[PDB]
DNA sequence: CTGGAGAATCCCGGTGCCGAGGCCGCTCAATTGGTCGTAGACAGCTCTAGCACCGCTTAAACGCACGTACGCGCTGTCCCCCGCGTTTTAACCGCCAAGGGGATTACTCCCTAGTCTCCAGGCACGTGTCAGATATATACATCCTGT
DNA sequence: ACAGGATGTATATATCTGACACGTGCCTGGAGACTAGGGAGTAATCCCCTTGGCGGTTAAAACGCGGGGGACAGCGCGTACGTGCGTTTAAGCGGTGCTAGAGCTGTCTACGACCAATTGAGCGGCCTCGGCACCGGGATTCTCCAG
């Protein structure tokens, strides 16, 4: 007989293991690419510190994270698990980011 | 008479009465003026002083100032600042 | 050199998104998140990157340090620690 | 010692703000060493620009409700009304101002 | 009979006091409030009357603005009543608590 | 004639809150709110006025300016305008 | 002249942070005109209180699992489990730190 | 041949060898406790300047400071490093 | 529900490494004695606001009534996101090299504090009248009933 | 859908007040010439990191194959608070008066920069070795699924 586990198990696994962890989320050089395309618009050629972009990505799952705390923190608020759009909007609203 | 405390309620009217000549205002609304042009004032100190500083210049130029402006100001307010204080630094260098 | 780049903001794919909400507690993600935390992103981006050449502009130089990075994540109250 | 007729700086530059003012706060306030003759010149005419760009605006609004001395509520609705305005005032309360009515779409009644 | 039906009377007064600018709690009151709260660090505080009158500016603009978050909050619940837990919520994620 | 006030909390009147959550924008308001409501203003007014009082220790003074309280806010990110600065 | 051989003022003062770096860093640091002789003994013995009730805590968590030196995830552990740190440190990011364990209890299985 | 980069490595792992002999720290954690030494320091040295400035007075004292540290630190945290300081202060006052 | 199964994680134990603790020049920042300007500590005068305090009007607040909309509990439904197999994609990882720029070292000269002085803008001090703050009586919004 | 009616609200008109616009008096902060130090622009160099750029391994993003719980419309019910009536009750308002500490003024002497001379704490750079990072393999728990 085959052998799959029930749907949020892996899940919360992956949540357990992850938030025991530190290491970063996101893949190195796909991001270095946006950050250099975004400042594209800014300054023409620019050049990078390895840090700096480090310190970009660092800062950035930083941010996300918190605001995905938050975020799931108002979908568990309206009796729901599953973070939408507008749960992200309410966020940032209430944080006066927008 | 006492202790002379200054404020900016004499230019408030003076650019009042340039924009605005047959409008008056309230001494509570010169208030919150006066309390709007110190805030403005001491964030756009505090930045220039932080670039001076995070740069080993004991300076603050008008490229500071520009510099400061530029992070405080969200967009085209600060653009339009920007190019109102190089028409004011233009012209003052000229006089 | 002379090169530009275009629609890297897929880079940032779902696994690594759904590894950052993870990380963050979320248990399950509905399908339209990912475009919206793309965008929320890059605007997060747009802000701290435009500061950070806004010093680099300053110190008339031509290469980002991570010094400009840390002073612009003060600048927007989200103070970083461990790089100076 | 009779020296030459004297002109305000803010003169020089064609503005209404005190240069000599904010050079003398500039230089008692603790923010560097030394302070540039260009900073006073340029950090007026920023100050004198937003004054004029939230003045303007609350004219419009005391024009518009039939008064003509400007008081609060005409500042805090001219700040909030202007989205950059807004954004640099977001973190400022406003003495006697209310707040702008705004009444969310799914209270109201049909 | 002519009672209004609930809420029309509330808009009203959501109307009204939106459309006017005078401090909606009583002075002498929380005047009182003030001292007493003041007492636990110094005895015979002595106040001056804008100072009061500015903590009441403060206080009621902080207090609107945390309803106007907490509705927020309420009518993204499908709720139209703000209960505890919408003020707590909103205390939360500014990061007061 | 030294006075020793207690339970001025309730001068914070169940009217005035709902008066407030009106200015608010706030259309129905659950009764349990307003003990709940003189329970955040309470904390809220202790973080300022301490600090006020902080402010006038400092300055050797008895009396409590309104200066003090524009400070006081300032500290906490809540700059209030139209008192002096 | 041949004097009294010296002494670090934190020697003097019983503290390990030093007093002379501060005090040189307050003066070059545009915050006020002088700066009185007690105010960095009184500065320094505060940082080294702070850094005393971070490192020590951190200690314990590093302690507890096993670990002899300390690494980014037990500072973030160190000041996000102390209530008046973690006001302290509210809006503040520790690169490498991590997110404290911290499972909301509706979503455990049921 | 560099250019010296002063740090407070030293003195945390000074008062780590206080608190814990046996404990050692990693370059990273050495870092994130500099910045948080820099952070600590520049609030305080602020809010001690605005202190000062606001009663027009141009010294920092240990009033000053204290008053700071009150404003910034919750709590015990406050108190006792307020303990910690006068206890210091007034034992530097002797020797 | 209650044991049988089967794997994911945890534990236990082993091997070269390079990060971290220590040593060794070695350089400049802390210390330390005077030394002096001047900044805030202290005594004391003035008075205005702060606070204690009386009298009445009335508007703000409190107790109730009732009923109508409000939160919230359950039920049923598509759908859609999660788990895993598979596979292509392409990041990692190491690896080579040319080099641009940045992090410095002379070198200056020019840009901004510093002093004195002159006097004109800026602030208290009144002050008078014109917006203005509320009364009196309009049709119209407007809300509800009832059609 | 569909008028009728009965009440808040904006409209228009009106009367004394005092807030603000303006005059006046007077005062000290802005400016102007001059001086004098030193901060940051300008040139040129070393090297070192930054970036371009090849070859292969393999982790990982991608498609899809179900499928099972999750969001959400809907129904329905019992508190519950809004509206309003009616009644205190106490705040508003004015109205007195005392006085006490703000707030300034005029004394200073104490306390912190200024200077340079000296030298020992801190750093750079460069060592060695020991937790440590990950591999090899058994056990416990953990999750699940059949009796």
């Amino acid at each position: 007989k085959p052998h799959r586990y029930r749907p949020g198990t892996v899940a919360l696994r992956e949540i357990r293991r992850y938030q025991k962890s530190t290491e970063l989320l996101i893949r190195k050089l796909p991001f270095q690419r946006l950050v250099r395309e975004i400042a594209q618009d800014f300054k023409t050629d620019l050049r990078f510190q390895s840090s700096a972009v480090m310190a970009l990505q660092e800062a950035s799952e930083a941010y996300l994270v918190a605001l995905f705390e938050d975020t799931n923190l108002c979908a568990i608020h309206a009796k729901r698990v599953t973070i939408m759009p507008k749960d992200i909007q309410l966020a940032r609203r209430i944080r006066g980011e927008r | 008479r006492k202790t002379r405390k200054e404020s900016y309620a004499i230019y408030v009217y003076k650019v009042l009465k340039q924009v605005h000549p047959d409008t008056g205002i309230s001494s509570k609304a010169m208030s919150i003026m006066n309390s709007f042009v110190n805030d403005v004032f001491e964030r756009i100190a505090g930045e220039a002083s932080r670039l001076a500083h995070y740069n080993k210049r004991s300076t603050i130029t008008s490229r500071e100032i520009q510099t400061a402006v530029r992070l405080l100001l969200p967009g085209e307010l600060a653009k339009h600042a920007v190019s109102e204080g190089t028409k004011a630094v233009t012209k003052y260098t000229s006089a | 050199h002379r090169k530009v780049l275009r629609d890297n903001i897929q880079g940032i794919t779902k696994p690594a998104i759904r590894r950052l909400a993870r990380r963050g507690g979320v248990k399950r993600i509905s399908g339209l998140i990912y475009e919206e935390t793309r965008g929320v992103l890059k605007v997060f981006l747009e802000n701290v990157i435009r500061d950070a050449v806004t010093y680099t502009e300053h110190a008339k130089r031509k290469t980002v340090t991570a010094m400009d990075v840390v002073y612009a994540l003060k600048r927007q109250g989200r103070t970083l620690y461990g790089f100076g | 010692k009779t020296r030459a007729k004297a002109k305000t700086r803010s003169s020089r530059a064609g503005l209404q703000f005190p240069v000599g003012r904010v050079h003398r706060l500039l230089r008692k306030g603790n923010y560097a060493e030394r302070v540039g003759a260009g900073a006073p010149v340029y950090l007026a005419a920023v100050l004198e620009y937003l004054t004029a760009e939230i003045l303007e605006l609350a004219g419009n609004a005391a024009r518009d409700n039939k008064k003509t001395r400007i008081i609060p509520r005409h500042l805090q609705l001219a700040v909030r009304n202007d989205e950059e305005l807004n954004k640099l005032l977001g973190r400022v309360t406003i003495a006697q101002g209310g707040v702008l009515p705004n009444i969310q779409s799914v209270l109201l009644p049909k």
